[PDB]
């Protein structure tokens, strides 16, 4: 009836060793959904032409898949970035 | 402090093909044709064996016959 859409997106920071990782691994255990996919830093480079954006293209895969399947009676995506 | 590094990019060159899918759409075909071909032949030839191992029978009995009646024939003559 709101009419209103999500949001979908959090940042996170402040200086070393104050409890960033651990609200992120916190969060992801708290929520009743797929198993988060979590990026260790720069993993997306590759030498070849075309490959990273393919990296980056690869991880939003399943949430189209589903959302173009089952529409609003989807479930929940989480992806985390580290560093 | 002019002295400037870089990086490498790499790129693949095609891999050996879009020339193996037209001739060899042909090559298939013509193989086929050529399959059933043998399997008529063999066929053929499996039929004209039998036929000339039945000649050989009745070719051996006009033969033995043919001989014995000459026999019989000059043996009753003398
Ligand atoms: N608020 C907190 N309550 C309890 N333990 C904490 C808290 N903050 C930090 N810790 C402890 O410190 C450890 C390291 O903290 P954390 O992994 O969150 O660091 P960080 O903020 O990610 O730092 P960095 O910038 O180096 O990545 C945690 O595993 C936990 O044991």
């Amino acid at each position: 009836q709101m009419g209103c859409k999500h949001v979908k997106g959090i940042l996170l920071y402040g200086p070393p060793g104050c409890g960033k990782t651990l609200l992120a691994r916190q969060i992801g255990k708290m929520l009743n959904a797929r198993e988060p996919k979590v990026v260790n830093g720069p993993e997306i480079l590759n030498k070849y032409v075309g490959e990273s954006e393919a990296n980056i293209r690869k991880l939003f895969a399943d949430a189209e898949e589903e959302q173009r399947r089952l529409g609003a009676n989807s479930g929940l995506h989480i992806i985390i970035f580290d560093e | 402090d002019m002295r400037n590094e870089l990086e490498e990019m790499q790129r693949r060159a095609d891999q050996l093909a879009d020339e193996s899918l037209e001739s060899t759409r042909r090559m298939l075909q013509l193989v086929e044709e050529s399959k059933d071909a043998g399997i008529r032949t063999l066929v053929m030839l499996d039929e004209q064996g039998e036929q000339l191992e039945r000649i050989e029978e009745g070719m051996d009995q006009i033969n033995k016959d043919m001989k014995e009646a000459e026999k019989n024939l000059t043996d009753l003559g003398k």
